[PDB]
């Protein structure tokens, strides 16, 4: 009532004077003095030719070798990025298909989408196909992302306002996570795989933790739909690309927003994120046909990777970081390097 | 043989070839490389437009030694082989146009009358085979001069011509005619066809752009036979009355300027054909 | 489960042209690549032919180039090889090895049960040194294999296979590629080495490890194994 | 009913009772950090040809 | 260069081209269509003749259809609405008699403008259907039509408040050259639906034909 709205205006104000009073100096006056990058030179190495329809996305393997890209023609197919093999070729149930998981240890892949379903599959079988492991259904809206916390945990984003932790020996969520008021686009997982954040339709960003369930806080600032989140490397600060043509970056401990990527020449959104291996580039895939990698601690363009047709949908960096894999909406991935 | 007058042609004909060869290796060429550089995807239709275009860009380089022909009054620098070989590639390049425009006015039919049948659902491997075989049977049918002997040395003149104005020729003749009249009952079908079937659409007719298409369905056979008819009129004018119009003197420059008429259109046709696409 | 049993074998007149079969059931038959590797009775394995997924690549070995052929029926999931003029050193056992190729798999995983043919009377070399040794339960026994040509190849992985053949019963893979542990072999097994240099320890072994010993090589056909190390007692 | 007002200024007040660093030195540790791990980013310092995977 | 089993894993990889190519090149000629309405709109009616995303499969004059229905995806339509982006034809169904109140006639009106003045609907031609024919002439016998359109000069008459309505709902659309909306009065128990559709299908296909080879 009215009282409840006043104690979440007072507790909000308190929140805003807080976040006010721990902010003393921008990191631009602190990163003034470092020498800039300078310019990145990046040639597609390898392209992968496979496809046939728009590439929504992919997901590199542990051994920075192997990797999954799915695509609306049915077809999750499995990368050899050294020799542009195609391992296996899973043919999905349905085609509508929005995000792609590759397990940790290379024995699962997940595929999701459009059917609210968060399906398993199976490569390394006797049998010698890859045959799905377990359905998972629950979700009441489309699926947006989901990654693998092991061979036996896989947590998921939803277009429900709701993201869930599922168990896939059981097949029932674990932990479900309620505190967004609109569509959960994006997902990232802590590299000590002990909290994520995930970004919401409501221009708002929240940090979970896996273990019991809830939103430890709330980061804001954008002015429009986050697209896709990203864990800086360190564990303790990540990014959001939103549809309003900006990246920002938070800090966990902070509480607060460090830096904003903008210029005047883009307009468009920007629908995937990925950092590098030591964190100090930033690469996000806008829909001007072209990823910018942004300078992370300067936020200035260090070098465009201009080699797409279309809209780049996913963007993805190897662990070791030798390579960044761009699949835009033609069927068409590129190894850059 | 017979040695025939000469001299306007040697004034008339180099200043058209030459317009011919400008026009068309630049814009062949230009089609070409937009064929092979952004052309993604390469549909069987594609296939057709590309082979058109490689035809055509031979015939345009064929040129230049006829130029030469052409320079000095009626002699050649080269003997027996380059004379066989310049001949046939002509021909051959002739007949691979004709062919491919043919095969293209056919495509098209097929993908605006019946667009549910199986040919439209040809993969690009079988329509590369289907140019291949076109391509075999060309070259087949052309290797005839090549395997003949065609220079007629009278007085100081060292030419060489199957065209001659010495009582016609044998089956060389029937099939200019043939690749002639073949072509253009098959593109005047496909295009009365395709006008016909995309007139009786009356929601998909007012859009401007189904009447532009159906405009340029038009231009194109209209272009065809103007440019190649005059060759067919003077070739047969000569096998007429072959008694009386033996080596006469306009009858040759009315037929060799008449075939230069014919060239321009292979440096007219990627201008036709792509500098119109909206792609 | 996955099951190969092959049946063909038993008594030929020389100058026969008696036809080999080979049934499989329990596996995606069509996206795998069909050995037969035969053993003669006092001998080791030797490999006889090859075809590949699709059956567009065949391999024969020297001795039987011409005389033999194999091909499969995937709708029918049975692989034949037939013979023709047998002669008196065609007399062993055949199996019915499988393996399929891709990046990270483990060819000839499984063996079949093997049928036995008696008929009435620049290769890499593969020497595995000593044929025979004793052993204890709770000791550590390394066998020891060497070949010709270096097996290092460009790639960085060296193409070696470990088997063992137990008394009466079909080998089993071990090890493939010289470093990796194949499916549901123990930790106890391991395997290490260099080019031209193999060698397979057993750490704490037991019983049910006795038999012999095969070290098989496969950068280039034709495929050779070694003379086979014994363990008794 | 009013329960969703209660769950939003209950998990407002969990959210405001957390502690919070200097955004100065919150980006002073994130610069430490890249400068330190800068060493083995072939992405950031290109890596020579020879050992480069996808020299091809 | 390549090792054995190298040279096995690029055999394997082009046996999985192969089957890759084959499959699109089948999918290739099956006619995708999105079914669209406000739920109560009559989309369950219109697909009855042949928990995310529903999709229905079927056949006519030997061509294989293929109808998708969004169903209860009460999500953000921008976030996923692009995922179609491609389709032959767009099936807008609306109810005729559904101009009662609770009105909804203006939703509908809204839900075509949004869908229609799209920027990935651009050129996808959409098929109008309107059902519930009989249950409008019933309505439209005693309720005047004013009580949904103030601006309405007409008599209570099935035809001319039909062909007003049709008016109406086709005067939404802003690019009037590059997308053509085609109406349909549906309800009617035959097989003239799926002809509808067929037909419109087959001038989206002589469309989408007729720009491959340069002839646009
Ligand atoms: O084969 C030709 O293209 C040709 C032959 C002639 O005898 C004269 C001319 Cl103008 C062209």
């Amino acid at each position: 009532l009215d009282q409840l709205r006043q104690e979440a205006e007072q507790l909000k104000n308190q929140i805003r004077d807080a976040r006010k009073a721990c902010a003393d100096a921008t990191l631009s006056q602190i990163t003034n003095n470092i020498d800039p990058v300078g310019r990145i030179q990046m040639r597609t190495r390898r392209t992968l030719r496979g496809h046939l329809a728009k590439i929504y996305a992919m997901h590199w393997g542990t051994d920075s070798r192997l990797l999954v890209s799915a695509s609306q023609d049915g077809k999750l197919i499995i990368w050899d990025s050294y020799t542009t093999n195609k391992v296996h070729a899973i043919p999905l149930r349905s085609s509508w298909v929005m995000t792609c998981a590759y397990a940790p240890s290379g024995n699962y892949v997940a595929c999701g989408g459009l059917d609210n379903i968060c399906s398993i599959y199976n490569l390394k079988t006797r049998e010698g196909n890859v045959r799905v492991s377990r359905e998972l259904a629950g979700h009441t809206g489309y699926l947006s992302c989901c990654r693998f916390l092991d061979d036996n945990q896989i947590v998921t984003s939803s277009g429900d306002t709701t993201c869930a932790l599922w168990d896939i020996e059981t097949g029932q969520q674990t932990t479900t996570f309620t505190g967004h008021t609109g569509d959960v686009m994006s997902l990232s997982l802590a590299p000590d795989t002990r909290l994520f954040v995930s970004g919401a339709c409501d221009a708002s960003a929240k940090l979970w933790d896996v273990r019991e369930g809830m939103c430890r806080q709330t980061f804001t600032g954008h002015e429009s739909d986050i697209n896709a989140i990203c864990f800086f490397p360190n564990g303790n600060a990540f990014a959001t690309g939103s549809d309003d043509a900006t990246c920002r970056l938070f800090d966990l401990r902070a509480d607060q927003e460090l830096m904003t990527y903008s210029h005047d020449n883009i307009i468009c959104g920007i629908t995937s994120v990925s950092f590098s291996k030591s964190g100090r580039l930033l690469l996000a895939g806008y829909d001007d046909f072209n990823c910018n990698v942004w300078d992370a601690l300067k936020a200035d363009r260090a070098g465009v990777l201009a080699g797409h047709d279309n809209r780049v949908s996913c963007l993805g960096v190897t662990d070791d970081g030798m390579a960044v894999a761009t699949g835009s909406w033609d069927s068409f991935l590129k190894i850059w390097n | 043989c017979c040695r025939i007058e000469g001299d306007t042609i040697s004034q008339v004909m180099p200043p058209l070839l030459i317009v011919a060869f400008v026009l068309g290796a630049l814009g062949n060429g230009v089609a070409l490389c937009g064929f092979c550089f952004h052309m993604k995807t390469w549909k069987p239709s594609t296939v057709y437009l590309f082979n058109l275009a490689v035809a055509d860009f031979l015939l345009m380089i064929c040129l230049p030694f006829r130029t030469d022909y052409y320079l000095r009054r009626r002699h050649w620098a080269f003997g027996d082989i380059p004379c066989r070989v310049g001949l046939f590639t002509l021909a051959m390049n002739r007949a691979g146009s004709i062919v491919f425009l043919t095969v293209v006015a056919a495509d098209r039919y097929f993908k605006v009358v019946h667009p549910h049948h199986a040919v439209n659902t040809i993969s690009t491997r079988v329509a590369a085979g289907i140019v291949c075989t076109l391509w075999a049977l060309v070259i087949l049918g052309t290797v005839y001069l090549l395997l003949e002997n065609h220079l007629c040395v009278q007085e100081t003149a060292v030419s060489c011509e199957s065209f001659i104005m010495e009582s016609a020729n044998g089956w060389h003749d029937i099939m200019f005619q043939l690749e002639f009249f073949m072509p253009l009952g098959i593109i005047l079908f496909c295009s009365f066809k395709i006008v016909w079937s995309l007139r009786r659409r009356q929601q998909l007719a007012r859009q401007a752009r189904m009447k532009k298409a159906t405009r340029f369905i038009m231009v194109v056979a209209i272009v065809f036979i103007t440019c190649y008819l005059p060759s067919v009129s003077a070739r047969l004018y000569f096998l007429w009355t072959v008694p009386s119009s033996a080596c006469d003197p306009s009858v040759h420059g009315a037929l060799h300027i008449t075939l230069s008429f014919t060239y321009m259109n292979s440096m007219l046709d990627p201008l036709v054909y792509y500098f119109s696409s909206p792609s | 489960d996955v099951q190969l049993v092959e049946s063909g074998g038993g008594l030929v007149q020389p100058g026969g042209s008696r036809k080999l079969s080979c049934s499989a059931s329990g596996f995606a038959f069509s996206s795998f690549g069909m050995h037969w590797v035969r053993q003669a009775p006092e001998k080791g394995l030797e490999w006889v032919a090859y075809i590949s997924s699709g059956s567009g690549t065949i391999y024969y070995a020297d001795t039987v180039k011409g005389r033999f052929t194999i091909s499969r029926d995937d709708p029918k999931n049975t692989l034949f090889l037939q013979m023709t003029s047998l002669r008196s050193e065609d007399t062993a056992m055949y199996y019915c090895v499988r393996s399929i190729y891709y990046y990270g798999s483990s060819p000839f995983d499984f063996w079949g049960q093997g049928t036995t043919l008696t008929v009435s009377s620049s290769d890499i070399v593969m020497t595995q040194a000593t044929s025979s040794v004793p052993v204890t339960p709770g000791e550590s026994v390394s066998i020891s294999c060497r070949s010709s040509k270096s097996l290092l190849h460009s790639n960085g992985n060296t193409y070696l296979y470990w088997f063992l053949q137990r008394p009466g019963q079909s080998p089993q893979l071990l090890i493939y590629r010289m470093s990796n542990l194949a499916s549901g072999v123990p930790d106890r097994f391991s395997g290490s080495g260099s080019g031209t240099a193999f060698t397979l320890t057993i750490s704490r072994l037991e019983a049910e490890d006795v038999g012999v010993y095969y070290c098989m090589q496969h950068l280039e056909y034709p495929l050779t194994f070694g003379a086979g190390t014994k363990l008794e007692l | 009913s009013i329960a969703q007002a209660r769950k939003l200024v209950e998990q407002l007040k969990m959210e405001a009772n957390i502690d919070r660093i200097k955004v100065s030195k919150a980006a002073a540790d994130l610069m430490a950090y890249c400068e330190a791990h800068a060493k083995e980013d072939p992405l950031l310092t290109p890596v020579p040809a020879s050992e480069n995977p996808f020299r091809e | 260069t390549l090792s054995a089993e190298d040279k096995a894993a690029v055999e394997r990889s082009k046996m999985i081209d192969r089957n890759l190519r084959e499959d699109g090149e089948k999918a290739a000629r099956e006619v995708k269509l999105l079914l669209l309405g406000a739920g109560e709109s009559g989309k369950s009616t219109i697909v009855k003749q042949m928990t995310g995303i529903v999709e229905t499969h079927f056949t006519f004059k030997d061509l294989h259809f293929k109808m998708f229905d969004v169903g209860a995806q009460r999500s953000e339509r921008k976030k996923w609405i692009h995922c179609f982006e491609g389709v032959t034809a767009i099936i807008f169904c609306v109810a005729l008699s559904d101009y009662d109140l609770v009105n909804r006639m203006h939703e509908s009106m809204k839900l075509f403008d949004s869908i229609c003045n799209n920027k990935w609907f651009t050129d996808t031609s959409i098929i109008l259907f309107l059902n519930k024919k009989d249950l409008f002439e019933e309505k439209i016998k005693k309720s005047p039509l004013t009580i949904c359109y103030p601006e309405y000069a007409g008599s209570n008459t099935y035809e001319e408040a039909a062909a007003y309505i049709q008016c109406q709902f086709e005067d939404l659309n802003k690019r009037k050259d590059t997308k053509e909306i085609y109406t349909h009065f549906t309800c009617s128990t035959d097989t003239k639906n799926v002809q509808f559709v067929f037909d419109a299908v087959t001038d989206v296909i002589i469309k989408n034909n007729l720009k491959d080879c340069g002839l646009f």
